[PDB]
């Protein structure tokens, strides 16, 4: 039946409700998911040194401590030491790559895993990772297309000497001599594939990892990431019903039903992010806060054609309440200066408050007769300037023009100058003095006599009439 | 030479789809926020629906932030907040946009009655809509597999379908999908595939449907449009000022409803941009999309859904589409007007007919700027601001000025229903003390003005063209003849005609009886001084004239035997008239004809001033007469009560018979009602015999009797007022009334108005009265609809060519309605121009030589001989395409000459016909529509489909087939007629195509088809006139014919060579184009056609100008259907040129449009 409540009602009517346990099935998979990438991020060399380079920016005053970390597992003082510990395990693991390094690269990550980053930065690393994989993927694809599509070479035997390496020349210049149908063909593009192999083996240098490992990490990460959303999504879907039960409360507040539940559905999406099942608090009653938060935070925000600040909205609510105790209580209703007292504030602000608090009106409000005279039909244009006026103006110019020409050419320049008359700006009398070389008190006299001149008739007659 | 760039003057207008890139062309910034104004500093929030950054500054030539407030800086876009400083005007011009996240369906092209996106893909609506609400998936470019390109799958089906062929088959859902479908569709490709299918398989079910689509597509190809476009990426926003947020008093604001809508689109669009980055589950981002797809549609055309109601206000909010519509039809009241005013109207018999009585107070305000101008012209005012102050002061000086500015400066007077062109007329202003308008009495006729408190409006013709138009066209004096029927509309009214009649009337014996006088001059000297009675039989010397020479005046004196009155009156009459014209008693009829002939003999000016003399005089002597009315004036027949008791006994008779069962019950009702209806005719003709003549008076001898001088008779006999009909209710009994039923009551109202009515008699009088008022109130609403129908089908029609040079026309004879001459020949043919020369009874005798405008002498030279029928050119026959040649029309006008090039006759035709429409009561006014609507009748006759001998074959299967058999031709016509309707056809007899093969009414359509263009055209004109003329209404056929012309504007094809075979199209285009092959490319062939009768309501519906169309047709649908096709309106028609505010392409504008129309398609 169209009406998007129906097709929504039905589409979420399919998704089945969670068991008391089922909330934990999904709660768990989430943790697995994140933790998977938390560990996938720990395993990155540039991800470590970056947090190092970034803290060295925080003690030298080119950032702040709130801008890098969100506290650890566990004070500016405490932070300094936790960082040495990290810096410490890095410097050991660093020189040890002579095997047993494995035992220590595993530890380096441990300390690194204690760090709760600002969500912003978290993503940056993640970002710098996938960006570097795109750079790897760029150079990987340049080597394949320059071989298979252009120089006519099978990808079946192209991947045989590739696995384990794809950096050195054991595949590039030593497999061209196998005298295969695609072997003598590979020489024409040899300048284009090996010269771009600069960024590929260089990634093993920046990131400090062979093209081998680089893919493995943010691959296991991608999976963890997908894994989590997959469960969170799932979690959300379970509770859409909850949103509705709540949103059914805030209906006529000036926002569409579905407008509510979508903002409330976003509360649900939130609560799913910040939740931990380990606090034994039911996802049910903990979610009702975040939703009922977002409902109201939205309502207050945008259900007005003239948006008003939040306190203002709350300031208002109190007021409708006070007239309630006192509506029947005072036989009629409390005076405009009555609630003023009930309220904490200036009490004349009542007038002030109460006025902006009005919603604008449908211009297409039918007025009397029910007839097609509508409100807007009566709203006159005030920005307009009527013709008797546009007329007098075309005319004042005429007069001032003639009155000033009938003057002395210097008294004209002097007058056009003191006033904005057919000139941009008007000039300070000194500004005027320098312009004629004869100055000061002088120009002010020339001026006054000119006015003095235009003041009585012959001259006076016409201009006077513009004054009403 | 370079064409141009900036603002020149346009002709033509194009409509089409808009690109997302195009919609971006318009915007000066993307609105990104649902914010309006700030809430404290009521300033506009950037960048939200109201903005300076995007749209314009809130105050003139002033930056928002206020850094730059100086008018010198113009092209400056201020550094703080991006605001170029220009008029606040631009906040009414500059648009904006919103980029949508997900694609969105444009509700017009989705739900406009025949879904365009639907039938463009050839895809059902309920399917496309399903794809949209994400209810089902649809394939797109389905590739080599299992699935149709437009086939639809279900969640579970799509799933399974995927497992099989991963890629190489593609399915989507929602707007993006449709958008996909459209993009891919190749119109060029589908054009070739659809052409093969047409020729291969032969079927009416198959190739009928086949053809209609392929014409539609290559339309869309050739259109310019791209199908994707119907799905929205970018959405423009209306400049704010048109959905303003202005403040009111007491400080509350008011705003357009678009803002509620717009805000909502913006919001949901934003919250969705948001959901995409949060990677929300599909169930929600889907849901959101749906809400956006809604919120738009409520914005665009609210109502093709569930109808979002405005905020907190139950009433639904006005969407853009509802912004366009305006106001059954449409109606379109609009345009208030400066320099205009009005008030109650009153009389002024002292006026010349070329002027009118206008209040000092009004004229001051109306001409105000003019006065300001004449004031400082002569120097009484130093400057305009002084002049304002002067006239504000109402300084005495100004009045002498105002009279200057007033003088030769016509104004327009217009009264309530503007029905014929005479509803507006221009007069020369004469200053008045009082707040009333003085309106010359002879015009009151045309205006249908009473003085019972009617008010009229005035208008100042400002521009020079407007003055001269008002003076040469709209002035009183030019319209003294009705444009509907060339009889004078400016005939003396009521007071004035009683006057002339009482003046030129005679009694048996009075002062002055029989003396003899030198001439009228001493006839008046005779009367003024109490010597002679106004009406006394007298021989006087008079001098008539007759210009009977070759344009030259002959004088004749004689002792005419006349009255003192008629003598006096001859003092008025101009020159070339006969004394015979004033020698009668001069009733309202004769008194008008008098005027008429004056015009037709001496020309305009002399009629004009004649007519004036008549009023003044008629009024004057009307006054002298002391006519009045008292109770004793209304004389009951002495025989009345007798007559009643006689017919009263008759009922007692038919009763005796009913109680005795001799007569039946129903039999009796109609019998009694007849004897009463009869008695009533007796009492009727009774009082009138007594009333009429029974003033019996004596001359020298004994006795003599004459037509009464009783106050009340004189009124009716003259025609000043009253009718024997009404009179009959005063003196004689008043009728039989009928109950609400319609069943006329068997005991009439036996009493009259001079007597009382009693309780029951009045109460019965009620119904007819109440129905009376009621009925006429509606026959008002009905006339009005009709006249609108007519102008809508007519309008754009104008005299374009001079002589289309056709020898063709229609044959005019008198009407002969069974009895005698319900309408004469002189009437039908006057002012019309001859098809072919008419001969005497003997011949080689050209009395009128081919086309000669048959004016009055001519009609008499015709009537001199016994001339019995004349062929005349009619508009319906005119060979001219796209207009009417002056010759085929006629002359008619309020001017007597032939119609000039450019006069917009369709209108005046419409007008002329519909105006009198109020006076009508099968039969009646609806009977007219039935005709003009070409409505086929309920139980029709059927006609001989072709000439030749007939017979019946097969039998009674509901229809016993009739098989006609032609002499030479093929036999194949067999039409199956119902044998349960009575035949008239002789079963073994030969029948002319168009004979009566049963009886009963026939559809005009047959008449057209079977009998011919002139036949039906004659059918219409006579049958409709049968209705009007029964009612005493005169409308020259010319008009009915122009409508008929428009009824059969269209035709259908039958041969081949260049056109579409089955298509219905304007004969204009054919006539031009078979003429464009007859000596042109190939004969090819061709083509033969068939003229088609359209009801006006249906004909009008087809009009070339799409703008014109949106006026009266349904606007949404017009625009869509037209917008897809990329249609161009080149204006040319009238409506549309007004709409768009440029010169009408008729009348004065005609000259202009023509001069420009040629500059086009030129060098
Ligand atoms: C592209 C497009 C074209 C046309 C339409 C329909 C609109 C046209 C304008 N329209 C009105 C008038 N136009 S006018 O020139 O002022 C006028 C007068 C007065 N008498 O006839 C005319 C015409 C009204 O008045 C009135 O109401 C409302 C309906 C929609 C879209
Ligand atoms: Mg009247
Ligand atoms: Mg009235
Ligand atoms: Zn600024
Ligand atoms: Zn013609």
């Amino acid at each position: 039946t169209t009406d998007p409540v129906r097709m929504y009602m039905r589409e979420m009517g399919t998704v089945e409700l969670l068991t008391r346990e089922g909330e934990i099935d999904i709660a768990k998979r989430i943790e697995d998911g994140i933790n998977q990438v938390q560990c996938s991020v720990a395993e990155y060399p540039e991800a470590i040194t970056y947090l190092l380079e970034q803290y060295d920016r925080v003690e030298a005053e080119e950032a702040r401590l709130s801008d890098l970390i969100t506290g650890f597992v566990d004070d500016p003082e405490l932070a300094r030491e936790k960082f040495a510990e990290l810096r410490a395990q890095y410097v050991v693991t660093r020189d040890t790559i002579k095997a047993t390094a494995q035992e220590e690269i595993l530890k380096l990550s441990e300390v690194f895993k204690q760090f709760r980053l600002v969500p912003k930065q978290f993503d940056y690393l993640v970002n710098s990772m996938r960006v570097m994989m795109d750079r790897v993927r760029t150079q990987e694809r340049l080597i394949m297309k320059l071989c298979v599509e252009q120089c006519k070479m099978p990808k079946k035997n192209f991947i045989t000497l590739f696995t384990g390496n794809e950096t050195s020349d054991t595949w590039f210049n030593a497999a061209i001599a196998m005298n295969k149908p695609w072997s003598e063909k590979l020489h024409d593009v040899s300048e284009e594939v090996h010269r771009a192999l600069q960024k590929l083996q260089q990634i093993e240098e920046e990131t400090g990892l062979t093209i081998e490992q680089v893919k493995d990490i943010n691959r296991r990460m991608s999976i963890g990431e997908a894994k989590a959303r997959r469960a969170k999504k799932e979690m959300v879907e379970a509770n859409l019903r909850l949103v509705i039960s709540i949103a059914k409360k805030y209906t006529n507040r000036g926002l569409q039903f579905l407008d509510l539940i979508q903002e409330g559905n976003i509360g649900l999406m939130k609560a799913v992010d910040k939740f931990e099942y380990r606090r034994g608090y039911k996802f049910s009653t903990y979610a009702t806060w975040w939703i009922r938060q977002a409902i109201t935070r939205s309502i207050a925000d945008q259900a007005r054609t003239i948006r008003i600040p939040v306190h203002m909205i709350e300031t208002i609510n109190k007021l409708n309440r006070i007239s309630r105790q006192m509506l029947q209580e005072m036989g009629r209703e409390p005076t405009p200066e009555e609630l003023a007292e009930r309220m904490l504030m200036p009490e004349d602000k009542i007038r002030k408050v109460l006025k902006i608090a009005k919603e604008p009106i449908s211009m297409e409000t039918p007025i009397g007769d029910d007839e097609d005279s509508h409100l807007g039909d009566f709203i006159e244009d005030t920005t307009l300037e009527l013709p008797l006026d546009s007329a007098t103006t075309e005319s004042l110019r005429a007069a001032t023009h003639d009155v000033l020409a009938g003057l002395t050419a210097r008294e004209a320049k002097v007058l056009r100058m003191r006033f904005g008359i057919d000139m941009n700006t008007d000039y300070t009398l000194e500004e005027v003095g320098k312009q004629f070389d004869v100055t000061r008190e002088r120009i002010r006299q020339i001026e006054a006599k000119a006015l003095r001149k235009l003041r009585h008739p012959s001259r006076s007659e016409v201009l006077r009439s513009f004054l009403d | 030479l370079k064409a141009q760039t900036k603002t020149e003057e346009f002709d033509a207008i194009k409509i089409a789809l808009a690109s997302p890139d195009m919609i971006r062309s318009w915007s000066f910034g993307e609105v990104k926020k649902p914010e309006t104004i700030n809430y404290r500093t009521f300033k506009p929030e950037r960048d939200g629906l109201f903005c300076a950054r995007i749209f314009g500054p809130v105050k003139d030539y002033e930056c928002l932030c206020g850094k730059y407030k100086r008018l010198k800086h113009r092209g400056v876009i201020c550094e703080k907040c991006g605001v170029e400083v220009t008029q606040t005007k631009v906040r009414r011009e500059r648009m904006g946009h919103i980029e949508l996240a997900s694609p969105t369906a444009h509700i017009w092209f989705l739900k406009s009655l025949p879904s365009r996106i639907g039938l463009l893909l050839d895809m059902p609506l309920r399917d496309i809509e399903r794809v949209l609400y994400f209810e089902s998936y649809v394939v797109i470019e389905g590739g080599m597999t299992n699935l149709e390109r437009q086939q639809i799958l279900t969640e579970e089906q799509y799933l399974d379908a995927l497992e099989e062929f991963g890629d190489e088959f593609d399915a989507k859902m929602g707007a993006e999908a449709i958008q996909a479908l459209l993009k891919s569709m190749d119109l060029e490709q589908e054009c070739e595939q659809l052409r093969e299918e047409l020729n291969e398989t032969n079927s009416e079910t198959k190739r009928k449907k086949l053809t209609k689509r392929i014409k539609l597509l290559e339309a869309f190809v050739q259109s310019g449009n791209k199908p994707e476009w119907m799905i929205l990426t970018v959405l423009p926003v209306l400049p704010p000022d048109l959905r303003p947020l202005v403040p009111l008093d007491g400080g509350r604001f008011a705003t357009s409803d678009l803002n509620d809508l717009y805000r909502r689109v913006i919001n949901r669009n934003n919250r969705l941009k948001r959901l995409l980055d949060l990677a929300a589950p599909d169930i929600i981002v889907r849901n959101e999309k749906r809400m956006l797809q809604e919120a738009v549609d409520a914005l665009l055309d609210n109502g093709r859904r569930g109808r979002a109601i405005t905020g907190s206000n139950k009433r639904p909010l006005k969407s853009l589409a509802d912004m366009i519509k305006g106001k059954f039809r449409q109606n379109l009241l609009g345009k208030r007007v400066d320099y205009s005013g009005r008030s109650v109207i009153t009389v002024g018999p002292y006026l010349r007919l070329h002027q009118c009585g206008l209040p000092k107070k009004m004229a001051l305000e109306l001409f105000k700027p003019f006065i300001y101008g004449k004031l400082e012209l002569r120097g009484l005012a130093t400057t305009i601001k002084a002049a304002k102050k002067m006239v504000e002061r109402e300084e005495a000086v100004v009045w002498d000025i105002l009279d200057e500015v007033i003088r030769e400066h016509p104004v327009l007077l217009n009264r309530a229903p503007t029905l014929h062109r005479l509803g507006i007329q221009a007069f020369e202003p004469v200053l008045i003390e009082g707040k009333a308008i003085q309106l010359h009495p002879l015009v009151c006729a045309a205006y249908n003005a009473d003085f019972d408190g009617d008010q009229m409006a005035v208008h100042v013709p400002l521009t020079l063209e407007a003055q001269l138009e008002a003076r040469a066209l709209m002035m009183s004096t030019n319209n003294i003849l009705s444009p509907a029927n060339g009889e004078p509309i400016i005939v003396p009214s009521q007071d004035v005609v009683l006057g002339l009649y009482y003046m030129t009337r005679d009694c048996v014996n009075a002062k002055g009886e029989g003396m003899v006088l030198t001439g009228p001059k001493e006839a008046e000297r005779l009367y003024r001084s109490g010597l002679a009675s106004l009406h006394a039989r007298v021989k006087v010397r008079i001098t008539e004239y007759e210009k009977d020479a070759n344009g030259e005046l002959v004088a004749k004196t004689s002792l005419k035997d006349t009255t003192v009155g008629r003598a006096i009156l001859w003092m008025i009459v101009p020159k070339g008239l006969p004394y015979s014209i004033v020698n009668q008693a001069l009733g309202k009829k004769a008194i008008s004809k008098m005027l008429n002939t004056c015009y037709r003999i001496l020309g305009l000016k002399p009629t004009v001033i004649f007519a004036d003399q008549i009023m003044y005089t008629g009024f004057a002597y009307a006054a002298r007469s002391g006519a009045s009315v008292g109770i004793d004036d209304m004389v009951i027949p002495e025989k009345k009560h007798e007559i009643i008791s006689e017919a009263e006994a008759e009922v007692a008779e038919i009763q005796e018979q009913f109680q005795s069962g001799l007569v039946t019950a129903g039999e009796r009702y109609n019998k009694v009602i007849d004897i009463w209806a009869a008695a009533n005719d007796r009492v009727s003709k009774a009082m009138m015999d007594n009333l009429q003549t029974e003033t019996v008076i004596n001359r020298d001898g004994q006795e003599e009797k004459q037509v009464s001088f009783n106050s009340i008779y004189m009124m009716a006999d003259s025609g000043a007022r009253g009718s024997a009909a009404q009179i009959r209710q005063l003196a004689g009994m008043r009728g039989l009334m009928a109950k609400p039923d319609g069943s006329i009551i068997e005991t009439p109202i036996t009493a009259n108005f001079r007597e009382g009515l009693n309780v029951l008699q009045y109460f019965i009088s009620t119904h007819g009265a109440r129905k009376g008022l009621a009925d006429t109130a509606l026959k008002t609403a009905n006339s009005g609809y009709l006249t609108r129908r007519l102008v809508d089908v007519a309008q754009d029609l104008v005299v374009t060519e001079d002589d289309c040079g056709t020898h063709e026309g229609i044959m005019m004879t008198p009407v002969i309605e069974g009895g005698d001459v319900k309408e004469p020949l002189r009437d039908r043919v006057l002012g019309r121009v001859t098809a072919e020369d008419v001969l005497k009874p003997g011949t080689a005798d050209i009395l009128v030589p081919r086309n000669t405008l048959l004016h009055e002498q001519w009609c008499d030279l015709l009537e001199e001989n016994s001339v019995d029928a004349v062929k005349v050119r009619s508009v319906v026959s005119c060979d001219t395409d796209f207009g009417v040649c002056a010759h085929c029309y006629g002359r008619d006008l309020a001017r007597g000459h032939i119609i000039n090039k450019g006069e917009a006759i369709g209108v005046i035709a419409a007008q002329s016909i519909g105006e009198p429409g109020t006076q009508l009561t099968t039969g009646g006014l609806p009977r007219v529509a039935d005709l003009f609507e070409a409505r086929r009748p309920k139980e029709p006759a059927i006609l001989a489909e072709i000439s030749g001998i007939v017979s019946f074959g097969k039998e009674t299967k509901g229809k016993r087939r009739l098989v006609i058999t032609p002499v030479d031709g093929s036999d194949p016509y067999e039409e199956m007629i119902p044998k349960w309707r009575q035949l008239n056809v002789f079963e073994g007899e030969r029948v002319e195509r168009g004979d009566v093969i049963s009886d009963g009414p026939e559809a005009p359509h047959d008449i057209l088809r079977l009998r011919g263009v002139h036949a039906v055209t004659r059918y219409i004109v006579n049958e409709v006139q049968d209705v009007y003329r029964l009612q005493g209404v005169k409308i020259n056929d010319k008009h009915i014919e122009v409508i008929v012309r428009q009824m059969l504007r269209k035709a259908t094809i039958v041969n081949a060579g260049s056109s579409d075979f089955l298509e219905g199209e304007q004969v204009e285009y054919s006539r031009v184009k078979i003429a464009n092959r007859e000596l042109e490319a190939n004969g090819k062939v061709g083509a033969t056609y068939s003229r088609d009768l359209l009801g006006i309501t249906k004909a009008s519906l087809a009009t070339e100008s799409f703008i014109s169309a949106a006026s009266f047709q349904e606007t949404t649908r017009v625009l869509t259907e037209a917008a897809v096709a990329g249609k161009r309106d080149e204006l040319r028609g009238l409506k549309e040129n007004v709409i768009v505010g440029r010169l009408i392409p008729a009348g004065t504008g005609y000259a202009y449009h023509q001069d420009r129309m040629r500059r086009r398609a030129a060098g």
